[PDB]
DNA sequence: AGCCACATCCCGGCACTCGAAGTCCCCAACTTGGATGATTTCTTCCAGTCCTGGTAA
DNA sequence: TTACCTCAGTGCCGGGATGTGGCT
């Protein structure tokens, strides 16, 4: 069977708040032309936060 | 044809590393350094506006410096030889489509690859790829040495040695005991490219005799302009060594682009060879040599397979009859990519 | 198993695979740019291999075929 | 794929091992000598050949 | 109760010891008194440029 | 075409033999 993933609006928007409030390890991903990708990406100025948990090597 | 068709890449290289030897240890990395410089205020918009309309500044305003931050790399004093090496694997992977949405398209692409194999032709591609390895063009801007030696080992036990690579041309005839090694190498590769279930792996090293403190040119990173003025504007690529230190390197796809520079089939006038591209892109002149308007590009030619197979099947083979259009197409299938919406 | 893990900075430049205009133009444009993250690995794998048939092939030939099959 | 004999003499070729028998047997008695119970046995004449013979056998087996 | 398969078991046989002096015991390991003041830490000007949209009027 | 919109030991080794346990 072929699978196509898609990003959840509700889930990503919550993560942007939790990492800054709970002080989690994170970084930022840039998007050119934020208005062409979506409501949230535009509101965030083209910078979106993600979790960063590398292995202890 | 059909909605979806694609091939993966059949010839893939590694990351090249620069190093040198000492009397105390066999592997010491070449490394990069960072520094502040005083630049110039020059160029347009610095003094002119619009179309040559001087803008209003005072005479002294251009005598000021323009500071910048760059990374750079030099060979340290008293090192007689610099060494560079990489690994190469080749798979016979152009015999079958990665994906295809149409059984009638599929059986035809298969027919063609086989019709070609038995008449000869893989030798032609192998000869061209082999020449580019032994010539040394994959050093790009670092070819300006006082002497270059190239050595190759393979998984089949062979070894090749070019005593001095600085004079081997694209067009011409090589010296004895060099021309011969080109023939032998061609045979190993021509097979690796087309016959499956053969594992082949190569290890290519070279040495550069250099100047007293010669500048070295590794791959450059792609970056954003920093806003800090404490961060370098020109950053160079490095690789982590097994001991934890960093060393200057050349990126895989930069080695790759050099190895596949073999297309001198365009316009019936060889000139210099191009990097194979579906549209014949020419980076130096910022243009394209197989513009769709000419009928010479990959996508027009992809539809003449039925006619080509017919010719290949009717031909005797073993001669010089294979046309430019068939060779071109096979070269593109080797650098596999997405050929959809056909 | 993880023996080495190195993060690489920056991002890849796309091949100029898109014509600036469909017809009567000899200029090539860049499709667009993405922001991703990449690394270099060194790792070992231990695979639990099972053969259904009662008689197995524990031979040098199979070791060569195990080297060839490797993606 | 340092320098102490109990480390270096074993690193050597297995064929050589049989010639270490007397050294091993020596150490053995010493280890007993340094033990709370072995003070009744170490270097006792009665145990000489037994210990040496079994060690020699083991070494040959290792070789 | 009689017949057969498979366990080990003990004598005759075989091979090794192995070159080739010994190198000193025992008991003790320092108390007290102090670590400095007065002064000062730079100034002029500068901080590149260009290429890499999707969608509908 | 264009405009839009983000934080005295020991160790193997052969070979014929004593004795035993299960089936009929």
């Amino acid at each position: 069977c072929v699978v196509t993933p898609v990003v959840s609006h509700a889930l990503l928007a919550q993560l942007q708040n939790v990492v800054h409030e709970k002080k989690l390890q994170c970084t930022y991903i840039h998007h050119d032309h934020p208005a062409s990708v979506g409501s949230l990406v535009g509101a965030l100025g083209g910078k979106v936060a993600v979790l960063d948990y590398p292995p202890p090597v | 044809l059909c909605t979806h068709l694609s091939y993966s890449r059949s010839l893939s290289p590694g990351k090249a590393v620069f190093f040198y030897k000492t009397a105390e240890s066999d592997f010491v990395p070449l490394r990069i350094e960072v520094a502040k410089i005083s630049g110039q205020k020059c160029g347009y918009t610095e003094g002119f506006d619009a179309n040559l309309k001087p803008k209003n500044i005072e005479r002294y305003e251009l005598a000021y410096s323009n500071p910048q931050t760059i990374e750079a790399c030099y060979v340290p004093p008293n090192v007689d030889e610099l060494y560079c090496r990489f690994s190469l694997r080749v798979e016979a992977n152009s015999m079958r489509p990665y994906v295809c949405s149409n059984p009638d398209v599929l059986r035809v692409m298969i027919g063609l690859a086989q019709a070609y194999q038995r008449l000869g032709g893989y030798n032609e591609l192998a000869r061209r790829y082999s020449a580019n390895v032994l010539r040394g063009i994959w050093l790009w801007r670092n070819q300006y040495t006082q002497g270059t030696k190239i050595e190759i080992k393979t998984s089949l036990g062979s070894t090749y040695h070019i005593p001095d690579a600085r004079r081997l041309s694209w067009s011409g005839d090589w010296p004895e005991l060099e021309q011969k090694q080109l023939e032998q190498l061609t045979s190993e590769m021509a097979k690796a490219l087309s016959q499956p279930d053969i594992f082949w792996f190569a290890d290519v090293t070279a040495s550069l005799k250099t100047g007293f403190c010669q500048e070295i040119f590794p791959s450059q990173k792609f970056t954003e302009r920093p806003d800090d003025h404490s961060v370098a504007s020109r950053q160079l690529a490095t690789v982590e060594c097994s001991d934890g230190q960093l060393a200057a390197c050349i990126n895989p796809q930069k080695i790759g682009a050099a190895l596949q520079k073999i297309d001198d089939w365009w316009a019936n006038d060889a000139d210099l060879p191009l990097r194979v591209h579906e549209y014949g892109a020419n980076h130096e002149a910022l243009t394209a040599l197989r513009h769709p308007a000419t009928g010479q590009d990959f996508y027009h030619l992809l539809t003449k397979a039925e006619q080509f197979v017919t010719v290949l099947e009717s031909s005797e083979g073993g001669g010089v009859e294979l046309p430019g259009e068939v060779h071109y197409l096979m070269a593109v299938l080797v650098k596999g990519g997405l050929f959809q919406k056909g | 198993y993880l023996g080495r893990y190195s993060l690489v900075t920056g991002k890849h430049l796309p091949e100029p695979s898109k014509s600036a205009d469909p017809k009567s133009v000899s200029a090539i444009r860049r499709p667009g740019l993405l922001d991703g993250r990449y690394c270099d690995l060194g790792m070992d794998l231990i695979i639990e291999v099972h053969i259904p048939t009662g008689g197995s092939l524990p031979f040098t030939t199979c070791l060569d075929l195990l080297r060839v099959a490797l993606p | 794929g340092s320098g102490g004999l109990e480390l270096e003499l074993i690193t050597q070729p297995k064929k050589m091992l049989p010639e270490l028998m007397l050294q091993v047997a020596g150490r053995f008695h010493l280890e007993l000598q340094n033990h709370s119970a072995g003070r009744r046995f170490a270097f006792h004449p009665a145990l000489m050949a037994p210990i040496k013979s079994q060690i020699l056998w083991l070494l040959r087996q290792l070789a």
